């Protein structure tokens, strides 16, 4: 979840 | 795009130096523990901003994405430690206030093995006399061989290997002696892939044990 | 030695072809595994070098790269035959057959998969001969002597690439590619080893004593 | 078991 927020979101 | 402008990229990606200060009092199992641990956590978080400016990686399948980072984060971690260690022989320099002795291993249970074996393959890359643009593209493909996005993957870690033989060409050594230097340098790829297999290993068990605290990034990547 | 003699040493030194002769899977599997090991270390033997090594660091080379010498055999014996594994002539198995024991899949698809990259790169019989000795001497005055055997075997790959007469460029990538794809065995051999262990921790697979030895070291 | 040690030491 977090490696995917960090990823795509930030 | 050509292969000095992708190490130039490379060189720009390069993280900012995580800053952890030693503890006050002499190591514990706990305080060594909680040390390396937020700094991997922290060294995390910034790992995925560097893998994100690698030319190319955005472009692969999130998934890819995901898996490679999964796969070779400790990896990663400790090719860095590696780099900032192959100035200051005997040390291993985690961080600018946390530089850490074969012998301060001692505080956690077999994390002295894991301290004995990157001080050992950073002997090789200095013997090697590792420069810094080798250094770059070797981290790199340390990300991207580590696992349409198949063929893009394909693409751009021959790109990075384009550019690592790129810059062993500009030393103007001969031909076979690049090759050889090429070689020598991918051979070790798998010396600093033990140490994260041994160093992945030690962490699940102390996971285990109870000591290891609640860092949301690192546990994740820890857990797969 | 020349690379070129070298390499035919290597040639010189290959083991034999090695027959068997759910459970029954894994009985076969651990019995070829045991019988290619004894034929592994005359292999070592032969390399030029290795024998005036100490034994401890001949020892130490075997036991922390056999299951990865045992898997880059696999995919030389499998390279012309997509979707099988030619453990033996009469072991060839696919990732069906894998399915019927629980972790195996997962090992047969990674077989598989980077058998198939060498497949793609049109991996050559001397540039096996010479990874599969690499693997062995790269394991994780002796130790003069190992530095100098591994540069002399990659001297050799260098070689064989060049014979090749493809583009200087090319034999550096070509070279590149190779190497990267052993850190895809030695993740496959670490599987193995893994499952393995279990496998003899639970005593649901056969006492076969040289295999159980190299096991062990482990 | 010393069952390599000994294939390292006969033949
Ligand atoms: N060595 C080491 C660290 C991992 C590490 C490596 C490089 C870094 O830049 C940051 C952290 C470690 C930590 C806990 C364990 O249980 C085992 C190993
Ligand atoms: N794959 C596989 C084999 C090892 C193997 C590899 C190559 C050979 O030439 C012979 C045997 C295996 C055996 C038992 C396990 O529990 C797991 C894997």
């Amino acid at each position: 979840h977090k490696l995917v927020q960090l990823l795509t979101t930030t | 795009l050509s292969p000095e402008q992708l190490v130039l990229t490379l060189l720009e990606a390069e993280p900012p130096h995580v800053l952890i200060s030693r503890p006050s009092a002499p190591f514990t199992e706990a305080s060594m523990m909680m040390s390396l641990t937020k700094l991997a956590d922290k060294e995390l978080v910034h790992m995925i901003s560097w893998a994100k400016k690698i030319p190319g990686f955005v472009e692969l399948s999130l998934f890819d994405q995901v898996r490679l980072l999964e796969s070779s984060w400790m990896e990663v971690l400790m090719m860095g430690l590696m780099w900032r260690s192959i100035d200051h022989p005997g040390k291993l320099i985690f961080a600018p206030d946390l530089v850490l002795d074969r012998d301060e291993g001692k505080s956690v249970e077999g994390i002295l093995e894991i301290f004995d074996m990157l001080l050992a393959t950073t002997s090789r890359f200095r013997e090697l006399k590792l420069q810094h643009k080798e250094y770059l593209c070797v981290k790199a493909m340390i990300l991207l061989n580590s696992s349409d996005s198949s063929r893009k993957l394909a693409h751009l870690l021959n790109a990075v290997t384009d550019a690592l033989v790129w810059v062993i060409a500009k030393s103007g050594i001969s031909s076979q002696q690049q090759s050889m230097r090429l070689a020598n340098l991918l051979m070790l790829l798998s010396h600093v892939r033990h140490a994260s297999n041994k160093g992945m290993e030690h962490l699940l068990n102390m996971k285990s044990k109870n000591v290891v605290p609640v860092y949301d990034l690192l546990l994740e990547m820890l857990n797969a």
